[PDB]
């Protein structure tokens, strides 16, 4: 069937820098390739027909080429534009999609705001004590370990991390620790972050 | 012109469900509905058309008869899901596209999940807090989706409702978060924790 | 009289192309799967030019085709006569 | 009188379909070597629309095709002028 | 009369061929981008041959050959009509 | 008169046959370079199939085609008519 | 509709043999007779078709113009086999197809083997013998396709009659085997080894 | 000339399992291929035409994909399926056939019936001396030596196997032990299996 | 009938600057002009057409739409130039093409610079100096494309008028020469120096 | 898009000799290429139409084959062809070059005319003394050391070379040495070339 | 250009064998070959047309397959087929030749007819000293030495060979020994082959 | 129907010649005549073609425009030969073609060598002589193409006429045999040495 390979998976370009994304059909699909934005949760949206606009896309936003090499480019990376882009045939039944484009935006070192959580006396009763760390609004992605009466804490550490700010392009975390009661009861002082 | 999107939680493998995405807009004769999937952190995945006007339903290999495709009256398509597999575990947005080979508008797109696992209901549980502070809440042993607003929908601001976590237990524990300036405490702060999967509604309250 | 022939044909094209794309979608690699691209073939057809960039691959879809032709051709050699007579009457 | 044109044609259609696939298998890459895609060859040539996806490469094949034109042409402007006169005689 | 015909054609044929050029360069791998290679394919399309060598990609380009079919078949099937009278009005 | 338009044709055929081979030849890659090969070009044009396995590359070339289309399909339009009477006058 | 093939069993290297293909069943006019091959152990091999309507045979490069395929009369079609290599030695199926390219019915099928060895006869000795008691015959020092049931026919379950084994000494020696509950000797337990290509009929009895 | 390429020669898939069966034309063929299965000893068996469903072929059976790739697929396999399975072109002169791909059904391990058999008085005139010894019904296909007077017989020993049953998918043997008569009066106490 | 281009010399990255094709010849109603670039070192780059009559201007992704061509009246065509990157730091010559599809004529070309860095004016120093003798002069520390002529253009012969090095300060020192028959010192020999980009004309005499 | 590659990139090829062009298009692209020389500094000339002949472009000129194989052949290399030679596409839009096949004409081995130049005084006054050195005429390419009261210097010599005489197929060269007047001034003895 | 690439360039094949003769088009040309026979001195003779017989051609003759594979085979390999085979395209202009293939018949060992050659008086007094040595009617191909006066000499050995015989399949050689008379004066006494 | 070739022997590089075909047959208005050459222990190359109807030569790059070829009243076509390179050193057979595309008839072919060496004259030497008795000749010192019958052409049987050896010296040194029994000698043995090249007639004498 036909494959389109889109290039690269993942971008980490700074912002109003030049970002340029391929897709290689596996044969001659004419100029039957759309683009598409697709926002973390959200639905795709198409940026590109016949690599012509659409109203609404930005200027930014432009896609062109032939052969086999469909290439959207953004003229100037914006922080609304940590997205994943994806590319569509149309040229042979069935359609298909490529693989899929990541963009990640590059800013200045940030640092993060931290917010050490208590459990829920609630939960507390319920049998196990669920300890949570913030981490606010910080660059890059990447160390939050854990120590109970300076102990080095291995068990029950659950980080999540979060979508890019649409603004900032920021990153929040939150490490959970989870402990029986009786081990939490056993001992608390309390995340230090690296 | 936008597409409204029912149906679609939780089912057992082999087991059934039917998704639905009503029309609403100036919807012309001869549009194609589509379906597309998105597993967990995948891409997106063709899987089936059909124009309501003669009713003829293409699907993909992928696909093959295990679904079908049905139409007009209501203005509705719909997508019929036997023979479920752990794969189709995904969210499926239906899409118009008019003859002209690409999706000008995408339904909202809803979360089949498929496990023999039972349904969980979850314990929500508030973190409690200078500068501007930070205050949140558990949202702790869930099976399977999960929604997280402040206030009724009110506050949206320095808000960070995190991903789902799955607990080492084998239940999406969540931690929804919120930054607020320190003078607030004086302010109405309560998490709103809705589930179609469990019909919860728990709303949770934030003194220190 | 002409504007019958001429409108006849338009139908016939709106009429094919509707019919093979409908006709064509569902096979692995079918070309003749959009409108607009349907158009193009339904033309190209119904002139008997036959570049052959389109066609169907469908038994159904060749079927549609047919029709194409047969209303298509005879209706176009009516707008091909049309303009032929609205030359000689005249010089 | 026209039920003899289109049946003719139907057969010169049906004849040449039979001939071409004996007249062409045996050829190594012979394309046109069953009735049912030797058919819509038939039709695609007593149009004179000429897509070019089917043809035969043998001699004896383009003898087969010659008359197919041939006749299948003539015999296709048959029902080509009789549909003509059904749209003019009427409106 | 006749001459007008031929003219006319040659006009259409001119016309096409250099609205083509026009109509399709600008997309990336046009074919039918140069007046010299547009008039094989303006003949070849007034005549309905089809051989499929040369086409345009682009709409405005169909849109040409549409016109160029239309007008260029209608002005071919008058200078076809007049040698075919005069080698009937003779012999 | 009807033996008069056949002939014509196939002197035409021949013809074009003749000089396109002649036209053809020296030109790298060209296909239509043996009469055998250069006579179902010719018929498939004069016809207006145009199915396009062959056809000429350079210039001398196409103008010969031109020729062929030009003298080959007013006397295939006459051959054409002829049986198109014959089956006419008798039912 | 099934089709009837006659002929073939042991021929020279270099020598001749004609198989047969008998209609048996509502036969269109325009209908193609083909010839497939089995080696040994070994795929399919499209050889010939004829439309026995203009009598016009198609061969493969593999048989040129070395085999005849040959056509109304009796609505048979044949297989002339002339200059003859140990390859040919395989199965020989023939098929309808109705112009459509695929293969609607298939006849039974023969073998033709190609050796310069000479036929045999086989020796055939019971094997007689609780629970469940098997008995058997050995079939043995044949050349070349040797049939074996049991009761003319009658008795099939449990039933083990063998592949044929190439003796050390150049000869299909068989081994025939049949499953039965021991309360049966009583029953009548009868070997029937038949050979087209030695006019064989050997029935052999099964006391302990 | 064209080359249909079947994948994979040999399948070993338990019973109401996802079978299936690939086979790359060497060109574009149409969809100009049909299937067959041909069980051991029998005529080949039309599955699919142009990969198009057969009056009596069972709902497991479906075939589909294009390009160059054709797929007949298993939905379930069942004990009956026990067959070599063949894939045909029509596309261009002449006719041609994949190589084929044999399935073998999975079960659970069984274990060999055994009734060692001595040699035909009427044989033993012969002046040879035929001792069989049958293994019934057993899953997998593989181990049967042996010892006359408990020395050990690697002279004329001719293993023959069965195809597997069209409802157990299990395997029956027949060892041979062929001696010289005289070889055979010498000592006679007699296939212990493995 | 040849082909006339103003206009180009320096710019600021990100700034403008427009070229110019005036016709000069027998020029048909449906001819396309183009536009051949060429960098430094560096191959012919096609980057756009535009025929006058219909005014339809096709362009490259590499210039995309950073650059507009212009057509009649003046029977010119133009390069609007925006958006410039230190790339497009290069010669620029138009060409007519008659439909045909290769460039029969070419305008002699102009250079575009592109850099953040400011214009000089050269300092110009005579190297004055048997046999014959050679005579030149330093035409130093310039930015951006010098001219160099002797006696008004006068004298050619023997003449290595250099290429541009680019001094290690960033400066376009160059060095003109001339050899001469010693019995000339006698003979006028006067080193004009040209700039459009730093409107110089500096003209230096050469006794020993 | 269409990727005229041409061959070889540099040519040292004798006078008179048979000089051969070769350039290979990505796909067939009909007889629509064209050939070009450009001489240094001067604008692209067209030389071979549909490789057809121009009027005035001389007869030692030539441009056959297809396939994807044009080559453009100097029957008798001449003293005026070196130039930089160029090959276009016209087949598909948009219009691509070839990379360019440089040729050199190779000629008996000659030496340099030296012609050491002390730095102006209007120069001198400026505060830098830039000392040039001419050597003129020469083939090969290929060595031109200073030395001030012969220590030897590296510093601040700067060599440029010409474009190849359009007669002699000859070099010349002018290494500049540029220097404080005050370091000048310290000592002015003075080029010795290899 | 058209590439007809032959295979193999040689054949040692027995009498009355199957011989086969391969010949790739670099691209389909129809079925627009034709094979050549073309024995040692004597122009090409027309075998195949089409891979179509022609009149008086042998029926060991055939020609056949298709796609880029033209296959000329010998039905029972003849003596009178020692020749050089060539194939030849039609489908493009221009047409264009296979490398060809040369056949050598294989036959049981023989032995030579040896015939040693003093030189001709006549050219004794010329002044050179031409001796040759005759090896008549053997296979293989494959050791002629010469010693005067037993002194082993590699000096002026000038071996021939003939064209294999069109009904023997047989080998000649003349070895020569070329020498100064004033050498061959010095001694006369004489080509022991091996 | 045969095709019958003059001219052609030796040459100067960059020198000339001509071939001629004359037809000697039913040869009908459009048939093409073809040149094909063969260097020494090399394959066929097609190099020109011609329709002596409308006089129209197509040539191969290799030959490109160095070689003319030339067409109806002598039924002839001919191979003008200008600018000779050492490669062009072949035999030049011509052949008819019927528009079909293959070579029917073929003319017996010449010899063209190429070098800036002079003719020679052969030397000529008798080999003179149980069973069967060989008897031959040498050929000494030629160049270029020699021709050797026994008898003025009566005795061809056991009879190696060998090929032309490359003399260390830079001559076609050959050597002619026969064998025959010795009773014979009795019997005249005259071998007949002619050349073109060196008009030579040299007939030898074989006494023992
Ligand atoms: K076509
Ligand atoms: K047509």
């Amino acid at each position: 069937d036909i494959q389109m390979t889109q290039s690269p998976s993942s971008l980490s370009a700074s912002v109003g820098d030049r970002v340029t994304i391929t897709c290689r059909a596996s044969q001659s699909i004419g100029t039957d390739i759309h683009w598409y934005q697709q926002k973390p949760g959200k639905a795709p949206k198409l940026l590109i027909k016949y690599a012509e606009s659409i109203s609404g896309v930005p200027s930014r936003f432009s896609g062109s080429r032939s052969g086999t090499d469909f290439t959207l480019t953004i003229s100037s990376l914006q922080p609304e534009d940590f997205a994943t882009y994806y590319c569509q045939q149309s040229n042979r039944w069935p359609f298909t999609f490529g693989q899929g484009t990541k963009v990640e935006i590059k800013r200045t070192v940030a640092a993060p705001s931290v917010f050490i959580f208590p459990p829920s006396d609630s939960q507390l009763k319920s049998g196990t004590a669920s300890v949570v760390c913030l981490l606010n609004n910080f660059y890059p992605r990447e160390k939050v370990q854990w120590k109970v009466d300076n102990a080095l804490q291995s068990g029950n550490s659950q980080e999540s991390v979060t979508e890019q700010d649409s603004k900032d392009s920021t990153y929040s975390l939150s490490s959970t620790l989870t402990l029986s009661k009786a081990d939490y009861e056993k001992h608390k002082v309390y995340c230090e972050v690296t | 012109v936008q597409l409204v999107e029912s149906g679609g939680g939780l089912v057992q493998p082999g087991g059934s469900l039917r998704l639905s995405c009503a029309a609403s807009g100036y919807t012309f004769t001869s549009d194609w509905i589509h379906w597309v999937r998105q597993a967990p952190g995948k891409g997106l995945e063709w899987i089936g058309e059909i124009i309501p006007s003669y009713g003829r339903a293409n699907y993909a290999d992928s696909v093959k008869g295990r679904f079908t495709i049905s139409a007009t009256s209501k203005n509705t398509a719909y997508l019929q899901m036997n023979s479920l597999r752990a794969e189709d575990t995904a969210v499926y947005y239906c899409a118009r596209e008019r003859g002209d080979g690409y999706f000008d508008y995408w339904g909202q797109g809803t979360l089949v999940t498929v496990s023999s696992a039972s349904t969980k209901g979850p314990s929500v549980f508030p973190l409690a807090p200078g500068g501007t502070a930070a205050l949140g809440c558990l949202v702790k042993d869930y099976f399977p989706p999960v929604t997280v607003s402040w206030n009724s929908g009110a506050l949206t601001s320095g808000v960070h409702t995190f991903p789902a976590v799955l607990q080492s237990s084998g239940l999406y524990s969540l931690s929804s978060v919120v930054t607020v300036p320190s003078s607030s405490l004086t302010q109405t702060y309560i998490c709103n924790v809705n589930h179609k999967p469990s019909n919860t509604k728990v709303d949770k309250k934030v003194e220190p | 009289c002409a504007g019958a022939a001429t409108v006849l044909l338009v139908i016939v094209l709106l009429a094919g192309s509707y019919l093979a794309v409908l006709a064509e979608r569902g096979a692995p690699g079918a070309q003749l799967i959009t409108y607009p691209r349907a158009l193009w073939w339904s033309v190209v057809t119904a002139t008997t030019v036959g570049y052959g960039d389109l066609y169907p691959v469908t038994l159904w879809g060749r079927c549609v085709a047919v029709v194409v032709m047969v209303a298509g051709i005879t209706s176009f050699g009516l707008v091909t006569a049309a303009l032929a007579t609205w030359f000689v009457g005249q010089c």
